[PDB]
RNA sequence: CCCCGCGGACGCUACGCCGCGACGAGUAGGAGGGCCGCUGCGGUGAGCCUUGAAGCCUAGGGCGCGGGCCCGGGUGGAGCCG
RNA sequence: GAGGCCACGCGCGCGUCCCCCGAAGAGGGGGACGGCGGAGCGAGCGCACGGGGUCGGCGGCGACGUCGGCU
RNA sequence: CCCCCCCGGCAGCAGCACUCGCCGAAUCCCGGGGCCGAGGGAGCGAGACCCGUCGCCGCGCUCUCCCCCCUCGGGGGGGCC
């Protein structure tokens, strides 16, 4: 099965593995921002809410 | 369960002589290589037509 | 002669390296070609609708044109009629899928086998599982799985089909090669529906599944294969 | 020859490398490494000796064979895989750290509660329940028939020797050479002995295990005792 | 110009062997195959047999989808089978 | 001008476009593209989601009591 | 409490405060259980000889040179126009 198989996909399209490659990091790309982002937003609750 | 018919699967033909002539059934093995190994449809013709029946195997007239 | 002929064996061998390598470069770009396609036209949509809705307009997409059609119902019973249109769509089995081209006469067609058929309008992830995951290829007047893209080019080449992306976006964007290739196809022998069907015998408006259901054809497809 | 580089092409998924094409292209610097252009004796030659045996003779090795069975077996395709045993990789379930009390399953032990040392080369869980404790010592176990708890004890910077080995642990034994038939019992050598080697490795071991075992309250006594089924408790809803 | 090696599996009863794909309900009825079975005749097995044929019996060992068949043990006493 | 991507990577000559001086907006000097032009060749190790399973992994038990025989 | 405001601002956003969708070329990663292992001479090459670790496909390193970080030659990285 392709789609389940990476070298079988890649023989039969040889792009999937450079659309699965930049999916990957896209992804890896958009979780860090999000990560990032909640814990800004954690970090400004904590000083506004401890600012003294 | 398929939806088809199977009254016509099997196609009424001749595949080899039903005559039991060993020197027919050498020239038959001749012609069925060379019709298998070679891109001549005479040879197929050639080879369908020693498999045939007498009568489907009319006498030639030399007129 | 042993070293010239060498020499000769050598100098084939290493041109059709090249041209297998060519093809392959050719194969990739033709798929990041047809992956540009693709969003330029999901984009395309959804930017037309939002200009209709700012001008205070309604766009209408356009009709769809590529349906996918599984007969539902079994083979016990069954009029002339409805018998000669699943032959003519291809459908001799239950659960079994194809692709049609939707016109008046088609479109006709899946009205006369409504009651024995579910279809809808498939999209590209639909197609790309049906063609990747059940695609076989009626190579000879055989069978025969899509493990390689060779298959399809011996086949569909002279119409520029050389590859599975060729063969995606000829289904999925109706061309002018639709018939051969998706003759081309066997059609898809689906599983059952996974988490089973509403009511067979009624149509999908009425709480069952024949019919045309829109695009509800791809959560069918999804528990079908 | 050059010295052998690393990978150059991080991995990020399996089978897919960080890098494309042209990327590693660069990185690897090929537009400037580019090339176009620039056994084993069979037979040896031995003197035989003695007057008028001509010169010498030349012996091949690997002579014909003598014998023809009346048929073979056709050889095997290829496989483009299935390794041996011992290039597996060895997988470890994440429950299961070096410290951590286990309880075997299986065997003698069946039921003991046991430390947990080091996965060896064969994936085989080295533990040892002191054997002061439990009487467990030195012993391999299978992941597959333990019970990995909660409980743990840092055994970090202690010194697991080097030549406790799945070769170590192996069994060892005796028949049979020089014996075909047997009329008389060569049921001889079958009690087992724990070898002074053995003995000093256990000690070795259980001297740096057990302070720390006796830092927390009753682990001794939970390592003492056995684990059971009460008929009120259920293993799906028990937490280990 | 093969030769430090003089070497290199199996096959192809061609009425044989091998590959791939699809298919498998069935009365009346039709056809094919039968190394299924009975009896006798022409050939053939330098076939079997009083150191035990045919037949029969058998909680014995098996083979074949099947028709059926082979072998072990007993009884039997002169013929039998591929 | 203080980042990301590319299945982009030899020369020579030819073409197409862009740039400079342009002393006829001549003639040369530079970039980018090319599917153009008469002339042979990369090999050497590996890893593997790669034309249908292997282990170059292991244990226990075995004669008057037990092992196997789905018939 | 409801509606309009002269107008909103911030955060979040089909919500990891489980109110209400359709999806994935706008989709990837990892894990667990079950059933299975059919096939068996794939070598254009040395003129094979230990049982063809082979074809297609996807990669890594060397035939260039600098460094960096751990071990004590081995391992892991940055590249090098
Ligand atoms: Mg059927
Ligand atoms: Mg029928
Ligand atoms: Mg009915
Ligand atoms: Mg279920
Ligand atoms: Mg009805
Ligand atoms: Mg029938
Ligand atoms: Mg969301
Ligand atoms: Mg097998």
């Amino acid at each position: 099965n392709p789609l389940k198989n990476l070298r079988i996909m890649l023989k039969l399209n040889p792009y999937a593995k450079t659309m699965r490659r930049n999916t990957i990091l896209r992804q890896a790309r958009n979780h860090k921002l999000r990560v990032d982002k909640a814990a800004a937003a954690a970090a400004a609750l904590q000083a506004k809410s401890d600012e003294k | 369960g398929v939806d088809i018919r199977h009254n016509k699967d099997r196609k009424v033909r001749r595949k080899e002589p039903k005559s039991q002539d060993i020197y027919l059934r050498l020239l038959v093995k001749l012609y069925r290589f060379l019709a298998r190994r070679t891109n001549s449809t005479f040879n197929q013709v050639v080879l369908k037509r020693l498999f045939m029946s007498r009568t489907n195997r009319p006498p030639l007239s030399l007129s | 002669n042993f070293a010239e002929l060498k020499i000769k064996r050598l100098r084939k061998k290493f041109a059709q390296k090249m041209l297998r390598k060519a093809r392959r470069k050719l194969i990739y770009e033709k798929a990041k070609h047809y992956h540009k396609e693709y969003r330029q036209m999901y984009r395309t949509e959804i930017r037309m609708a939002r200009m209709a809705r700012k001008a205070g307009n309604f766009y209408v997409p356009a009709e769809p044109k590529l349906a996918f059609v599984i007969r539902i119902r079994g083979i016990n019973g069954v009029s002339p009629k409805v018998r000669k249109v699943l032959q003519l769509l291809r459908l001799r089995q239950i659960f079994n899928g194809t692709f049609v081209k939707l016109n008046k006469a088609s479109i006709n067609m899946l009205r006369i086998v409504e009651p024995y058929i579910a279809w809808g309008y498939p999209n590209l992830k639909s197609v790309n599982e049906l063609i990747y995951k059940r695609g076989y290829g009626k190579i000879n007047k055989k069978r025969i799985a899509l493990t390689d893209n060779a298959l399809i080019a011996r086949s569909l080449g002279k119409y520029g089909i050389i590859c599975m992306e060729d063969l995606i976006h000829e289904i999925y964007t109706v061309g002018k090669r639709f018939k051969e290739a998706n003759n081309f196809l066997w059609p898809f022998k689906l599983s059952s529906p996974r988490g089973g069907m509403k009511k067979k015998t009624t149509h999908f408006v009425e709480g069952g599944d024949a019919g045309n259901r829109e695009d509800q054809i791809n959560r069918l497809i999804r528990r079908m294969n | 020859k050059g010295k052998p580089h690393c990978s150059r092409n991080p991995v990020l998924v399996r089978g897919i490398g960080r890098y494309s094409r042209s990327a590693m292209y660069s990185r690897k610097a090929m537009y400037k490494r580019k090339y176009s252009a620039a056994k084993v004796l069979a037979t040896v030659t031995k003197p035989v000796g003695g007057d008028k045996n001509g010169g010498t003779r030349v012996v091949k090795l690997r002579k014909m064979p003598r014998y023809y069975p009346t048929e073979d077996v056709p050889r095997k395709l290829l496989s483009h895989g299935k390794k041996p045993f011992s290039q597996h990789v060895r997988k470890l379930r994440a429950s299961i750290t070096p410290g951590t009390i286990l309880i075997i399953l299986t065997g003698r032990h069946r039921g003991k509660r046991v430390v947990f040392l080091k996965q060896l080369a064969s994936g085989l869980l080295l533990v040892t329940g002191p054997l002061v404790l439990n009487r467990v010592p030195l012993r391999r176990t299978h992941q597959k028939f333990v019970i990995a708890t909660s409980t743990k004890i840092d055994i970090s910077n202690v010194k697991i020797p080097k030549h406790l080995t799945d070769a170590y642990f192996k069994k060892k034994k005796l028949r049979k050479p020089r014996h075909q038939e047997g009329e008389i019992f060569d049921t001889e050598k079958e009690k087992y002995e724990i070898t002074e080697q053995r003995k000093i490795d256990q000690k070795a071991v259980d001297s740096q295990i057990l302070p720390k075992i006796k830092a927390i309250p009753q682990l001794q006594g939970y390592l003492r005792s056995v684990f059971a089924l009460t008929n009120g408790i259920y293993p799906h809803k028990l937490v280990f």
